[PDB]
DNA sequence: ATATACGGGCTGCTGTTGACAA
DNA sequence: CCCGTATATT
């Protein structure tokens, strides 16, 4: 395993690493025969996130699997990723030089233990219903809802419109009835009041990531129940993000 | 049957009414001096003369202010027999006040402070169209 | 080569658990139960497993769980490099109760029943166990897969167990038990000779097998933990050891203190009273009542109380009573200052238990037993609850009648004045001191 | 460099002069090379924490640097920062030959609060097929039954005469120090168990002196308490207050206070052989002297009293 | 009154306070040329300040050196009373005397009309170490910027327990490492550089530094604008900063440090 | 004819130093 | 500690 990336990718593939630490507590390391793999899985095992990065630094593996503790990694790029190069291989530990102004170079080894192959399943051409907005509308609308909510609902209304609403299960807390209009939507194959119910933190953390270049969501939801799917696609990176529905 | 609890606190007779200073400078004053005790004591005097007064067993410190224009009182015969020198200082405990202070983020124009001897202190603000009336309780 | 003979003969089917059959079945019977009559309408509920360390509380479960094929979601607490431990803990359980797995890539797939297993508690539930109580009834109102809680304890020091659930929220949250008994000697015997016998069979070299006068020994000295007694015979194979230190279970102690189990004066040179103290000849004792104190990890000041409790009943006679009660009286005065109190206490249950001992004549003359001791319960000390009573009378006559002394001189007033006055909540206590049943 | 007591400490296995069962049974797992976790107790003075890192160096060898963890009680043992130290190196992956694993050592483990004891008691269970531990200590009761209930307790005893004779004669022949048999014997007496305050004394007696003769060895200082008060026990359980003043007296110009005497007096009447009366009594006495004692009136004549009282009983 | 001394920029003494404030007491040295602040820790870690009286418009001593001993915390938050963020236009005054032996140190502040009066009673004295570093045994010397190790000593927080400094005539000519929980972290600076003024080391010297005694520089490092750092043979720490005031002059602040 | 488990009684009444969660 | 009772097994 050689990479090493040059230029302004340092910047998203910190965000990208903020954005699954946000996600879950561990990062599971694997490079694939078309490039990079980032995995990460909720303790519960309700949520899955995964960045593939097609081939765009030097891409060469084999001279093959590792799981890493996520804070190391989480602190290391947010203290240092602000920086012209980066360099990762594995040694045997895990380096991660890192080549800076002048001739400063600052290495960082890490413990790493032996950990099984992590994926799932998920069928997107199987799913009936599909929705597909630019993420800076989404990111708007999710700004009013408070910092400690738990659960939110998506819905398509009576009148080919969208809805998000706060789910709650005598000291009650606010309630919010956010909507929205079909001309901003790119994409809507729907129904006549399908919704789903899911949680907020990675749906955060997914608009946080999607929220640099104006990039564009795709939300393939079913029947209650059966995950729902977020994929994001750009010019040399792939991220795909699995959640579960309340029954 | 709690509506007459919620009614306009009453304001008793001042003892003394003053003009009070800039607020960010009373405020910045207050917070260093927050760091050293909880006991804060303030007095008025008849020509505009505010001072705060901390006394520790290790260190005493008290900051003046003069200049601030008395308004005309309307008691203008109570006046022949009271000194000008005489004060009505009173003691506080410095939790309450720094958070009033703290809260406020424009300076108004009618700013008052009424200070009796026993028991009271009290704030007159008005700004725009709002006012505000402030009541801290002594004997900290 | 690899791992402990802990770790190497773990039960895999259920026939090879070392745990009495009823007790197995009784938990069977219980998860089977829940998972056939899983009602849709069913909510949450709360078990709990008790019982001393190394009987098997856990395997047992998790075997019982894959036999029946159900899904375990366990609780690891979090490793850190703001959000608090609670927070963590209440997210992860409304994620558990909530939603489901995804795929994975291989598990046991046809699953749409589990429960939750919690076992390392963090240390913000055993320092506050005020939170505990707030989440169990969230719980309780929003459950819907049944949570089970694992504790170990041991017969003396549970003070982390009656902590954490002190009789009313499993009263009033509607927790059933189940409660484990150490390992009977004949099912770790012949487990252990199964063990040996299959080391046995290995060969590989002629290796001396530990003798046989020796593994009861193992398994007299362990009080029925199987990890302990597989760890000492794993030591003792390599060519009595596994001491564990025993807790006595105090009410085991008192009656220890309390029966006296004597000798029948085995010839021996011990000094005997020379003319005048011919009253005061005892037989022979086999205990040793420092060690009994100590070893049930008690303050002394509380099982000397315990002894002014229970003691009155076991003795016949007035004069033994009176010398009793005098070295009582002369154990409590070594303890009355508040600088030197902890200097000077282990003479106090010293001399009490001595003298209690002593001091019982009529039974201590040997075979002079038959008979008696029917099934008797001991009991608690009632002192407590007329102390805390006198002190919340005193503050009540204080603060009204604040314009001791009021109890012990103004209090006889009161308790003759009779007369009425003006308000409320004070006639009743006025009623309250006067009203002692009298014919 | 280091004195007598730091500087002969055995590097191998087979030059610790202690039990005999125990150790022999470590050299062979040492061979073998599958210790479970263990917990050794007993008396000071034996060698618990030399023959714990005798096995570590044996087992490891070389590699001894990046694959051992030690801790002790300056160290910080709170909950927070040593779990987490704890946890990094279980989970840290090593590579290692055949059978040898990871050594966690955590010495007098006694004074760790009962926070810090229930979070390990996790990590003992889980990682055993990389890691193992080993715990030395003095007092068994503190460490709680949990931790006890996966552990081989291993208990040490007071050293005998004949080893610590051995001993002390190999390193006399090491030193070359012209010897006496009973400044010998008179040093084993003042030694009372426990081995480096042997080595100690007699370094202390050869600093000036030459010679280990016994009345060189007496005026070097030191002596043994006890056994003086065992003899006035005695002598009082008999009704002879004239002998029995006559230890005190000695004692006293000796220059002991009296709250050291009074407690050496109690703890060697607990386990001596007489009946119950005359015990329970002597247990009276001696505690309320005690409380005057300590209230601030100590002098002569209390204990002087004290005899008075004790000779009275059996008149 | 054997000292008295006036100034109206209370700020250039309160950030030479400030840059050597991380203990609770302190001990002053007055002499003909100005004073000198002292502080030290686990009879180890020293640092001293400077203030000399080119900075001072009215001075003012009596007869011999005056020494005694200051709360530090306590003058400094009396030193900035008035609010540590004024617009570029207003001024702090302050005046102060300590007359004599056994007797408090006044405070007089004043700004734009607003009066303050304060007294600091003084309990003195303590004893100073003897730590000599006169440049004639200084074996490896180097002289360096301020904003290279800003991010640098900033990322040196961690759990670790000792700091390695390494500085070798090749290689790695001045390496820092850092051995924690997770790893090593080695922040090589080398020569040739835009903050590399001078390198004259001479023989390599590695050596072992306590964590705790070493962490404070921070606060000098932050206000700074170079700095200077010094090696002898048997392996003592000394650290020169160079701090400047809005007027435009120069104070100098030295730290000691011993191996471990 | 012999080994093993139910039944009933416990959380409880001034000063100086130290660890934990925020 | 203490007494009496219901079930597995040879
Ligand atoms: N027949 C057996 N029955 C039970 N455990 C066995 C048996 N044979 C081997 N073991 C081992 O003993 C372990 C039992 O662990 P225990 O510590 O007794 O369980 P536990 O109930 O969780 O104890 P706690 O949690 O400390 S109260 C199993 O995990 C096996 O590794
Ligand atoms: N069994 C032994 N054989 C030989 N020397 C011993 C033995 N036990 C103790 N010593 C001596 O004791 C000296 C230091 O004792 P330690 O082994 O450090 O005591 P310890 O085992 O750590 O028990 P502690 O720490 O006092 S509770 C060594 O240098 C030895 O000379």
């Amino acid at each position: 395993m050689k990479c090493l990336v040059t230029g302004g990718n340092v910047k998203v593939l910190g965000k990208a690493v903020h954005s699954l630490s946000r996600i879950g507590d561990e990062l599971y390391l694997e490079p694939l025969e078309d490039g990079l793999s980032l995995r990460t899985v909720n303790s519960s095992r309700s949520a899955y996130a995964c960045f593939l990065f097609a081939p765009l630094f030097f891409q060469q593996y084999q001279a093959l699997r590792c799981k890493i503790l996520m804070k190391s990694f989480l602190s290391v790029f947010r203290s240092l990723a602000m920086v012209e190069k980066c360099c990762i291989s594995l040694n045997g530990r895990l380096v991660v030089q890192l080549h800076c102004k002048f001739g400063v170079r600052k290495t960082h080894n890490l413990s790493f233990q032996d950990c099984e192959s992590l994926q799932a399943v998920f069928d997107p051409a199987s799913c009936p219903h599909m929705l597909r907005a630019p993420a800076r509308v989404l990111g708007e609308a999710v700004l009013p809802f408070s910092p400690a909510l738990a659960e939110v609902t998506l819905g398509i209304g009576r009148g080919r419109r969208v809805i998000l609403r706060s789910y709650h299960e005598t000291a009650k807390a606010m309630v919010t009835e956010m909507c929205l209009g079909e001309e901003d939507f790119q994409q809507l194959q729907a129904q006549e009041g399908v919704a789903i119910t899911f949680c907020l933190k990675e749906f955060r953390g997914l608009l946080s990531f999607a929220e640099s270049a104006n990039l564009n969501l795709s939300i393939h939801f079913d029947a209650p129940g059966r995950p729902a799917i977020f994929t994001i696609k750009d010019s040399l990176l792939d991220g795909h993000f699995v959640l579960a529905t309340l029954s | 049957k709690l509506w007459k609890d919620l009614q306009e606190p009453v304001v008793p007779d001042p003892d003394v009414s003053i003009y009070l200073p800039v607020l960010k400078t009373m405020k910045s004053v207050v917070e260093k001096m927050k760091n050293i005790s909880n006991h804060l004591v303030i007095e008025a005097n008849l020509d505009g003369e505010l001072n705060l007064k901390i006394e520790t067993e290790l260190v005493c410190v008290t900051t003046h202010f003069k200049d601030l224009g008395n308004p005309p009182l309307a008691s203008e015969s109570t006046h022949e027999d009271r000194n000008v020198e005489h004060m009505a200082e009173v003691h506080i405990d410095i939790r309450k006040l720094l958070q009033f202070l703290a809260g406020q983020q424009v300076n108004p124009t009618k700013a008052l402070c009424n200070i009796v001897n026993n028991k009271m202190v009290h704030f007159d603000l008005l700004h725009e169209d709002v006012s505000l009336q402030y009541f801290i309780p002594a004997l900290s | 080569e690899n791992e402990p003979w802990v770790d190497k003969y773990k039960p895999e089917t259920q026939h090879e658990l070392a745990v009495h059959k009823k007790k197995i079945e009784e938990v069977e019977t219980w998860l089977k139960a829940q998972v056939l009559e899983r009602q849709p309408k069913q909510g949450g509920s709360i078990l709990l497993i008790t019982g001393p360390p190394g009987c098997g509380k856990t395997t047992t479960l998790k075997i019982l769980s894959k036999e029946h094929g159900i899904q375990v979601q366990e609780w690891i607490n979090p490793v850190l490099p703001y959000q608090s431990q609670i927070a963590v803990f209440k997210e992860f359980l409304l994620r558990a109760t909530k939603y489901n797995k995804l795929q994975m890539l291989g598990d046991d797939l046809r699953t749409d029943k589990k429960i939750i297993l919690v076992e390392d508690l963090p240390n913000q539930f055993y320092r506050d166990s005020h939170t505990l109580h707030e989440v169990l009834r969230k719980y309780v109102r929003i459950g819907r897969c049944p949570l089970i809680f694992i504790i170990s304890d041991s017969l003396s020091g549970d003070n982390n167990q009656r902590l954490l659930f002190p009789k009313e929220i499993q009263e009033e949250c509607s927790i059933s038990n189940i409660s484990f008994n150490p390992v009977a000697p004949t099912i770790m015997m012949k487990f252990l000779n199964r063990i040996v016998t299959i080391e046995a069979n290995k060969n590989g070299g002629k290796i001396t097998v530990p003798d046989k006068t020796s593994l009861e020994l193992l398994c007299q000295g362990c009080s029925g933990d199987i990890r302990s007694a597989i760890n000492s015979l794993q030591f003792s194979s390599s060519k009595a050891i596994g001491g564990k230190d025993v807790s006595l279970f105090l009410f085991r102690a008192l009656g220890k203190i309390l029966y006296c189990k004597r000798a029948s004066l085995t010839e021996l040179d011990s000094p005997r009273l020379p003319s005048h103290l011919s009253e005061y000849e005892r037989d022979t004792l086999l205990v040793e009542p420092e060690e009994v104190v100590e070893m049930s990890h008690m303050p002394g000041d509380l099982f000397n109380l315990y002894l002014h409790q229970n003691y009155i009943d076991f003795f016949m006679e007035i004069d033994d009573i009176v010398r009793a009660s005098e070295f009582l009286s002369f154990a409590d005065i070594l303890s009355g200052d508040w600088n030197t109190r902890s200097l000077l206490r282990e003479y106090s249950t010293s001399i009490a238990t001595r003298g209690v001992m002593h001091s019982n004549k009529a039974r201590g003359y040997a075979h002079c037993q038959g008979g008696g001791s029917s099934f008797r319960p001991l009991h608690k000390p009632q002192w407590f609850l007329i102390n805390k009573k006198y002190r919340e009378n005193c503050l009540a006559a204080k603060a009204l009648f604040p314009d001791l002394c009021l109890q012990t001189q103004l209090l006889p007033y009161l308790a003759l004045l009779t007369i009425p006055m003006r308000n409320q909540a004070q006639i009743s206590f006025i009623q309250d001191i006067g009203r002692l049943p009298l014919k | 460099e280091l004195p007598w007591v730091e500087k002969y400490r055995p590097v191998k296995l087979n030059e610790i002069v202690g039990n005999e069962d125990t150790v022999s049974r470590l050299e062979v797992f040492a061979r073998e090379g599958n210790v479970p976790n263990i917990i050794i107790a007993g008396p000071p003075g034996t060698g618990k924490t030399t023959s714990i890192l005798c096995l570590a160096r044996a087992l490891l060898g070389p590699a001894l640097k990046d694959a051992m963890l030690e801790l002790n009680a300056s160290n910080d043992r709170g909950i927070d920062v040593v779990r987490n130290k704890i946890k990094m190196f279980a989970q840290q992956k090593v590579t290692l030959p055949k059978g040898r694993h990871k050594i966690i050592i955590l010495d007098e483990a006694d004074s760790m609060t009962d926070g810090a004891q229930q979070a390990l008691r996790r990590t003992m269970e889980i990682y055993s097929k990389t890691t193992r531990f080993a715990l030395a200590c003095n007092a068994s009761d503190k460490i709680i039954e949990p931790i006890q209930s996966r552990c081989a307790v291993l208990r040490y005893t007071k050293l005998t005469d004949a080893q610590i004779l051995t001993r002390l004669m190999n390193v006399i022949e090491k030193e070359r120090v012209p010897y006496t048999d009973d400044g010998l014997e008179a040093i084993i007496f003042t030694a009372q168990g426990d081995m480096r305050q042997a080595l100690n004394n007699l370094q202390s007696t050869f600093s000036g002196f030459g010679f280990i003769n016994s009345e060189n060895v007496f005026k070097v200082c030191d002596e043994p308490h006890p056994l003086l008060v065992k003899e006035m026990i005695q002598h009082c359980v008999n009704a002879n207050i004239d002998e029995a003043y006559k230890i005190l007296a000695h004692l006293w110009h000796l220059g002991y206070s009296p709250e050291d005497i009074i407690g050496n007096i109690f703890r060697v009447c607990k386990t001596f052989q007489m009946a119950e009366y005359l015990k329970l009594e002597f247990i009276k006495e001696i505690g309320y002297t005690h409380m005057k004692i300590a209230e601030g009136v100590n002098s002569l004549l209390q204990m002087a009293g004290l005899l008075a009282r004790l000779c009275q009983k059996t008149m | 009154y054997s000292l008295v001394a006036s100034l109206d920029n209370v700020r250039n003494l309160s950030t030479i306070l400030k840059a050597i404030h991380f203990r609770e007491h302190a001990t002053c040295f007055a002499t003909k040329n100005g004073i000198k602040v002292t502080v030290e820790n686990a009879k180890c870690v020293q640092a001293n300040a400077f203030i000399q009286a080119g900075i001072f418009q009215e001075f003012k001593v009596q007869e011999e050196s005056v020494t005694f001993r200051i709360n530090l915390t306590v003058l400094l938050d009396c030193l900035s009373i008035f609010g540590s963020s004024p617009m570029p236009g207003t001024l702090t005054a302050l005046r102060m005397c300590y007359q004599g032996y056994g007797y408090p140190l006044m405070l007089f502040l004043e700004e734009g009309g607003v009066v303050t009066v304060c007294k600091i009673n003084t309990q003195e004295p303590e004893e100073t170490l003897d730590f000599d570093f006169c440049s004639t045994n200084v074996i490896n010397k180097i002289i360096l910027q301020s904003e290279g190790l800003r991010e640098a000593f900033s990322e040196l927080d961690m759990t670790s327990e000792v700091l390695q400094i390494t500085m070798s005539p090749d290689k790695p000519y001045f390496r820092l490492s850092t051995f924690g929980n997770a790893g090593s972290s080695h922040l090589d600076y080398p020569k040739d550089s835009d903050l590399m003024e001078a390198f004259h080391c001479n023989q390599t010297q590695v050596n072992r530094y306590k964590i705790s005694l070493l962490k404070p520089s921070t606060k000098a490092l932050v206000l700074s604008c170079k700095v200077s750092i010094r090696t002898d043979n048997r392996g003592f720490l000394s650290l020169q900063y160079m701090i400047r005031n809005e007027d435009g002059q120069i104070c100098f602040v030295e730290y000691y440090c011993c191996p471990d």
